[PDB]
């Protein structure tokens, strides 16, 4: 995917609190299982990716991620979204019934401004920490490249896109149960 | 040490019980490794994983490190990742294309074949070289699936599959162009024994057909409806191998769980149009209406399984009695328009993946079984695989071989006794069929 | 291989020896989970967990996890959380009410008290449902306190606590109200054998007495005064079970030490007033001078423990001879002041829950000593049991048993003894007393 | 305990900074031992909280957490918070001597005017690394709900009350002889 | 080492933002494989430390950490540097390829400003998430500490100093071919 | 359990054959800490690491904790790090200063003798307190190295190094006034076999003369110069000791490999100048030319590793047959300039540190190696040993004892039938040189 596009100009900081301000409280709505809150953020064209990662040697990097026409962890739409909220808020989601513990931390946080006013291409490092059931922890890291617009909701803002490039080839966790 | 007669004991398939230290036991894990996974049929991916010369696909046979390297002459050689010096693995990425491979400790050269053509300083301090290569593998193709067998004297591949070959080839055999893996292997780590996985795509439609996976077909279904409103299936046929504990499962008549999982367009692509009746019409030496055939469960013994109607196709690799890797891919038809292979792609992750709205719910309830497991009582008992006991017949006027009803466990039955004889016949003259 | 011979020498009482391996050897420990956890009385908790029908406490037996529910009868049924079917747990949750419990795997739904009620698809697929419910445990009640056993051949709860009834009686036996559980129950991971947990409550003043809790006692004596004040206990006594292994120590006429654990409010409600005037009353049958008994500590063979003067009671989960779940809550006196209820709650939390000034060292302590038992000669030389050696008699005015000073290692002893015979024994018909 | 009820109109960029570096400055004291320069911080009126988290069906939600009537891991005043740090720095306070080698990483700091001037509601989310001896390492995570007070001391602020919501249900750890 | 000596007077929100986003910038450097990138921002004058930290009772805490005459983790200078740049990005550099997949997720900014205009002195905490091959995980946590100048580069800022106060005694990871 | 039959299969020095199994058997390796690392010498540091009085390191012999403890009499005691009451570890902290050693358990006093002084409560409950101290160990001290052995039984450390002493005198002898260890020692966690680490720095110098240092040489060489102009080293020697398994190898003539790895001025001390020329002098009698001899590795078995030109000395601390864990540290001559010592310390961090140029891939072999040998097949075919088969002798003008070519497999041939005598062996009176 390569380094992140930083402008030379840096967002402002009443711009950088905003989105900061953003992912936190966007992680509050996902860290307390509310699920209907946080799809509400969720813009119509939403696209939801998650590519597969793997080992290369040096002079094949470029095929380090799976792409469009390859299989995913995800590669979702707001119809496809939709159902895995159903899922998660249901009681007969066994594997969110009893429902984890999931802790998003957020930051590194890089704003970029597009060529759409009010819209922004954002990066962001995290930590998700999982904890289900009695000993299970399964701890994930990685970054999240998004497409944000300027949005009249309660957040003031709604997810245009998102890529998440998770650190990990095989899968250490035996299911992806939570949101990224 | 396990007496062949203490093997015999751990499956009562005449009065459908399984010991559940099957599951647990180190001791017989060890013994899984030399008596099944180092003498059986492995599948290791399709052919177009590896299309040109010096394409390869780092994987495993068990717990043993594996290179499947297509060759110069279009032929497909697979041998030990692990240089006979001192045990370094040969290649050391996943996929790839090769001139050649090298070990990153001495330097010892191979070629894409897996001979060792280059030793640094051999004259100087050597011993023959076409000796000293990593261990071969028999390889075998069927339909553009790619299996391995560490053992000369095992049965080949079509004589190890048996009368299984007409359930595969619903997946396999629908056009003349044949299948073409998509791209990407997912990975994932489940902490539970094989032999659930296995048995799950081997006979058990039952835990789909009830309370497993309610909240995935909610997922599935349009908004409108409620999960009360979502028929459950109940049509429907399960298979037993004549021999070797492969078995399938599928409902007939049944379009709308089909729907649920895979979409509309898939559901037509199926059942409907020019590409379903050149199906059954290549199919029509079995005899299986296969249009009708939907939400079909399969598995390969030991290790091999796939959701022939979903095209979702996945290897479960052992890491002890406690845990497997899950290696997934899926197929679609080469020659089929590119919609539809876009369809096939999306709902094999939006179900199958790791974050799969299926997929979710299996691993949930097998890591509390292997956990269960840890108990001394909770092995005192033997557990109960007794449905469809005694139910199964070989003269079904659709289906070949052994069928049975759709809810049965005699496809279990068939895999754990199977297991059985693998674990407690050390020759190839009393267990080949 | 263990034989009974073996297992004999690894525990000489007359000479107060013990062998490392005990804590150590991974086949021992499969041994204790049948001779020991198989067939002896467990703690799941207290009455107050399940007070109404159809309420449930998600617990352990040993690594076997068991469902705790109340039944419309007002009785408790214990079985394991286990289905017979493939395994799955049948409850799910912690803690809650449930109408009924039904399987996530395969949808077998069982009522309350454990018995299978309803196979999904019976009639066409399938065996008798009387059979195929979950294992049930005896269960038995002490004055709130619930335990099981699966032996339906080992002596009832009454004659297996024997003895140490009395010094039990100290912490539950206080009111005609009876005792209540607090809400909540605390659970955390030690590296260590179960037996250095439980030998510390049943026989360990000496680890308090001297270094282990210096710096919890300075945690609690007021500000004003440093530790180079507090005066370190001395006067007290010991008890061994006639049989089972049993234990309990306190110190005698030290109100002091008291203070510093629990608070002045406390150590009057324990010493002063009509309610310990009535608690002595009520143990008149005994003879004990309990105002005078304090700083107590009790193990129930095998993983019981508590501390009767401060309401502590923990329970003790083996995974494996190197790791435990230490399970703990406390209790109060149901008609006590509010006040009270209160005092026992922060104080009980502040000592003795993961992060307590006592508990943090009690922990920092096993870790370490299962670290070493890794070495080969830190397990080729016997542990030191020899600490009041000979020293009791079984004619105490004041306390009734095998009695001798706090700071002995007597209870311990016969902790280990009846260890060794539980595990040398194959049959009840020597074992009981 | 639900979504963190956020204010609409999100505190200034001169506070959000304020505490943000409080927290930050808080870290180096946990994390280098000014026990005695921590405990100097806390109110006389102080309620340092951290409940019992338990694995409950959606449907029962409501009893996830242990309420003021329940055990706790911590449930701690100024004189018990005391009689903690007298343990901690003492010579034969065992379990943190040696001391143990901790990191407080802080992020997600959200903040919230109350209806007392200089007084703030602050929402932050946490991992807390543990590294004990050889090769012990407990890892924790989850967030904080306090109540802050401008003070006149060396870092700007004072903690009036501090509840810690734990990703955990069992712990992992076999003690909690770190501050949070 | 003690607390980090934060000054009374903290940094205006021009310059603590400044700060973040060069380390922000640096990590993405970093997450990303831009070793040529990364190693332009190390001065010539450039001191890249890494001490052993042992287990000392409370009453042999001054000798918690290595000295100057003592080994270390890292002890490098702009030359020595350079030649570990030449070791990750060679295609015969085994323990990196094929490569890692590393996240430094970073907070706990505090900026000090020097005696001399446009230096800095800055404390941060880490937590760099390590993903190797198929299996291996390795989690690090810690503290930097840096000497920073105002550089006519891409970031913004040149390393004229790093400490790194890694939270452990024995490493629980094979090696250390990442950089902090 | 083994028969010694079996064992002695597992190595051929004759065919140069080993069974894969010796570095994945967990019942071997529990038969390693008792024959082979309960009676070996082991190095547990230097004698400036307790340089006064009461200074004490904390190390391990095996899985076995233990203290390095300088006497008021100047002598090194060395005894297990177990408690004989409980087994609470007595010294908790690495290294520092002790006036005395406490248990933190029960009080339990000693000295810095390792001698049971006080225990509390004594006149009260309790016995031979000079019977119950911590098990001692022999220790012997060649030229700043501190070796120790639990076996009476066993050869003294002179004896048992034998001829390898000369070997070692390189790096030691080189000054009247001795080697001091400079601060800090580097421990972290490798998840390999201890035989594979041993075994390099025994035998293998092949792998810094073929693949494994590639990278770690050009991260040596100027800016402006690349791997095509560095030459590589053919000229050396290798020595197999006469008993023991111990090993070194060495380039001769070749001035170029100590520039690359040390430095220009490392270079010039260990060749060129009075220092050069004095140890020339004192290591005469050996007939080395010790100003020639570069690069060179050695190890005494089983766990003593250092490479003699670069000061740099490590010990491989056993953690199963899967893990080991690396302390390692460097020397300096006593009174060798502060810019030479510098140096020393410098490019060991960049070279030897867990993050050096040169270690990082080291350890990268060995993880992958022992990964692979987690399978079946990966032990089912012997690893060859057979480089340089039959071609040492005794008869050589410059180095003494079994002497054959750098790049050869005859000290590792030693170094496993050494580890076979003493695993195969019960008694002192066959295994003594
Ligand atoms: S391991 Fe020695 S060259 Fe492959
Ligand atoms: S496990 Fe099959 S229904 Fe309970
Ligand atoms: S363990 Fe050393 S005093 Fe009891
Ligand atoms: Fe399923
Ligand atoms: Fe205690
Ligand atoms: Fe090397």
């Amino acid at each position: 995917f390569k380094t992140f596009e930083w402008p030379s100009k840096a967002a402002g900081l009443e711009l950088q609190n905003e989105i900061e301000q953003f992912y936190y409280r966007e992680a509050q709505l996902l860290d307390h299982r509310a699920y209907e809150a946080w799809f509400a953020l969720l813009d119509k064209d939403i696209h939801y990716f998650m590519p597969l990662r793997t080992n290369r040697m040096i002079r094949e990097g470029e095929l380090e991620y799976s792409g469009d026409q390859d299989l995913a962890h995800f590669d979702e739409t707001h119809e496809t979204m939709y159902g895995r909220i159903r899922k998660v808020t249901s009681d007969v989601g066994w594997a969110e019934n009893p429902p984890s513990r999931t802790r998003h931390l957020v930051s590194n946080v890089i704003v970029k401004e597009t060529a759409t006013p009010d819209t922004f291409e954002v990066n962001s490092a995290f930590i998700l920490y999982r904890n289900r059931l009695e000993r299970q922890v399964d701890i994930f890291a990685g970054e999240r490249r998004d497409v944000l617009r300027r949005a009249d909701n309660n957040l003031g803002f709604s997810i245009a896109k998102r890529t998440i490039l998770l650190d990990a080839s095989t899968l250490l966790s035996n299911n992806l149960s939570m949101f990224f | 040490n396990w007496t062949p007669e203490a093997i015999r004991g751990l499956v009562d398939q005449e009065k459908g019980l399984l010991d559940p230290r099957i599951y647990a036991d180190q001791s017989l894990y060890e013994l899984e490794l030399e008596r099944v996974f180092g003498r059986s049929w492995l599948l290791l991916g399709h052919e177009s994983h590896v299309p040109e010369t010096g394409d390869f696909l780092a994987t495993y046979m068990g717990e043993d490190p594996v290179v499947m390297v297509r060759q110069k002459d279009k032929s497909i050689k697979v041998f030990l990742n692990q240089c006979r010096h001192r045990g370094m693995r040969i290649c050391r990425s996943d996929a790839g294309n090769a001139k050649a491979f090298t070990c990153s400790y001495h330097g010892w050269a191979y070629d894409i074949a897996g001979k060792l053509v280059n030793v640094p300083f051999e004259k100087e301090a050597f011993f023959d070289k076409a000796e000293w290569g990593p261990l071969q593998a028999r390889v075998a193709t069927y339909k553009g699936l790619v299996f391995a067998n560490w053992d000369v004297q095992a049965p080949d591949l079509e004589t190890y599959l048996g009368d299984a070959r007409p359930y595969m080839d619903v997946m396999l055999d629908r056009t003349p162009a044949g299948t073409v893996a998509i791209g990407g292997m997912q990975k994932w780590v489940i902490p539970c024994n094989w032999k659930f996985a296995a048995e799950q795509f081997c006979s058990d439609m039952y835990h789909a057909g009830t309370t497993t996976h309610l909240s995935g077909i909610l997922a599935g279904i349009p908004p409108e409806m409620d999960l009360s409103q979502a028929q459950i299936p109940t049509k429907g046929n399960q298979f037993r191998a004549a021999w070797g504990g492969h078995g399938s499962g599928w409902y007939v008549d049944e379009p709308g769980s089909l729907l649920a999982v895979m979409g509309p367009k898939v559901t037509q692509y199926w059942t409907e149009g020019p590409a379903a009746e050149l199906a059954e019409q290549r199919l029509g030496h079995t005899g299986m209406p296969v249009r009708r055939m939907v939400g079909q469960h399969m598995t390969i013994f030991p290790t091999c399984s796939f959701l022939p109607t979903f095209n979702n196709i996945r290897i479960w690799h052992p890491r002890g009695p406690n845990e497997i890797e899950v290696w997934a891919f899926t197929l679609v038809d080469a020659d089929a328009p590119a919609e539809i292979k876009e369809e096939y792609r999306r709902h094999n992750i939006r179900n199958f993946s790791a974050g799969g709205v299926f997929e979710q719910d299996d691993g949930e309830n097998w890591v509390e079984i292997q956990k269960g497991l840890r108990g001394y009582k909770a092995k005192s008992q033997p557990l109960n695989a007794q449905m469809g006991l005694g139910r199964s017949q070989t003269g079904h006027p659709d289906f070949p071989g052994n069928v049975g009803y759709v809810y049965a466990e005699e496809a279990a039955r068939g895999m754990y006794h199977h297991w059985m004889r693998m674990m407690s016949e050390p020759s190839w003259a009393t267990l080949k069929p």
